[PDB]
């Protein structure tokens, strides 16, 4: 409701493939600050790109962010193996942090 | 930077269920420093809780307000999570993470799975 | 021997925009170029003096004015202009010598939720004249003897609150800004380098 993303996806190994976290809700603000976490299973998330197309050092070079309006196109490219995990997507609204409905990414 | 939560493992229904997460590497002083808290049932999507501000501003989800006191104390870098009520929602695993404004919760814990029954 | 400027200019909390915090600066080797090493400086426009050629140039008294206001609003700290913070909580004479610097800062100073920490006097009876700060915060009238205290048809408080939060556009961000005034007429040079 206050995110929206889509099932999952699976993509054969060495590709690419983009996810989408539409907002589907009006005044969710500017929609300026969008981070994206990398779920394992049964760890802790790990950041892995913040400011739309920005990437905190420590991470690879492949992934990258995008913005068609209202989204934030998570894209990952050279898809390997190691990839195999959840996705989630974050961004404040007026009144409080929100967080997407989660994606399951499985290579093959 | 790095984060440890701490506290009771097992809970009963309508109790007060309390949490404290030790930090290390980063202090409540600098600005934009702050110190949220967060829960995943099991299988599903994270959410928000509460957060505590460097200034001693404290801010609280809008649907889960009136309840859930953020406490802290700066001195041993300890903050202190605490929500009454426990029902058969509130098992799920919390962690602790630092927020700065863009990077948001770049500095997540390990986390502790609790239980709330019989 | 330096002066203060990188305590002018790393201050860990800024005054509001009717709170501004007025100094002095005199006795001191003055290197203008520890400035260039701050930030993008994205309003930076100097009055009666050149940028370039302002570290060899000697001073009578330089003044500092460090306060926070909104995004769209920088451009009213300007000689001459009229607004809403200009005519009401700051204002700065028409012959001006010395310049203006803001640089966006919404990493430090807004919270999510709103932070209702930074105010701005709203209404008042008229004009300020230049370099004239007040701090009363009575309530304000209503024509008539007003709501004193109460509610009722025009008892309005003077001050309003900005409430920054991160969902804001960048022309709602807040804007950290000082002021400089020089004097340049037969000075007796006491801080240049």
């Amino acid at each position: 409701s206050a995110l929206t993303q889509p099932a999952s996806v699976s993509g054969s190994p060495g590709q690419s493939i983009t996810i989408s976290c539409t907002a589907t809700s009006s005044d969710v603000g500017a929609y300026q600050y969008v981070s994206w976490y990398q779920q394992y299973p049964g760890k802790a998330p790990k950041l892995m790109i913040y400011e739309v197309s920005k990437r905190p050092s420590g991470v690879s070079n492949r992934f990258s962010g995008s913005k068609s309006g209202n989204t934030a196109s998570l894209t990952i490219s050279g898809l390997q193996a190691e990839d195999d995990a959840y996705y989630y997507c974050n961004s404040y609204t007026t009144s409080s942090v929100v967080f997407g409905g989660g994606t399951k990414l499985t290579v093959l | 930077i790095t984060l440890k939560e701490s506290g009771p493992t097992l809970v009963k229904p309508t109790q007060t269920l309390t949490l404290t997460c030790t930090f290390s590497g980063f202090s409540l002083s600098t600005g934009g420093v702050s110190v949220g808290w967060i829960r995943q049932p099991p299988g599903k999507a994270l959410e928000w809780l509460a957060l505590i501000y460097w200034d001693d501003d404290k801010r609280y989800s809008p649907s889960l307000e009136s309840r859930l006191t953020i406490t802290k104390d700066t001195s041993k870098n300890l903050v202190v999570l605490t929500l009454t009520n426990m029902d058969p929602v509130d098992t799920a695993t919390y962690y602790c993470a630092h927020k700065t404004i863009p990077t948001i919760f770049d500095y997540w814990g390990q986390g502790t799975l609790v239980t709330v029954s019989s | 021997n330096l002066c203060p400027f990188d305590e002018v200019f790393n201050a860990t909390r800024f005054a509001s925009v009717y709170a501004w915090n007025r100094k002095r600066i005199s006795n001191c080797v003055a290197d203008y170029s520890v400035l260039y090493n701050f930030a993008p400086f994205f309003a930076f426009k100097c009055y009666g003096v050149s940028p370039t050629k302002l570290n060899d140039l000697c001073f009578t008294n330089v003044y500092a004015d460090s306060f926070v206001i909104r995004g769209n609003e920088v451009s009213q700290i300007a000689p001459g202009q009229t607004g809403n913070i200009a005519d009401y909580n700051y204002k700065l004479p028409d012959d001006f010598t010395g310049c203006v610097i803001a640089w966006n800062s919404n990493k430090l100073d807004s919270k999510v939720g709103g932070n209702y920490n930074y105010r701005y006097r709203l209404f008042r009876k008229s004009n300020l004249k230049p370099f004239e700060r007040d701090i009363s915060t009575e309530i304000y009238q209503a024509g008539n003897k007003p709501c004193n205290g109460v509610a009722g048809v025009n008892c309005y408080f003077p001050l309003q609150s900005y409430g920054f939060r991160p969902t804001y556009g960048v022309g709602h961000q807040p804007y950290r800004v000082v002021v400089l005034s020089f004097e340049l007429l037969h000075a007796p040079a006491t801080v240049c380098g």
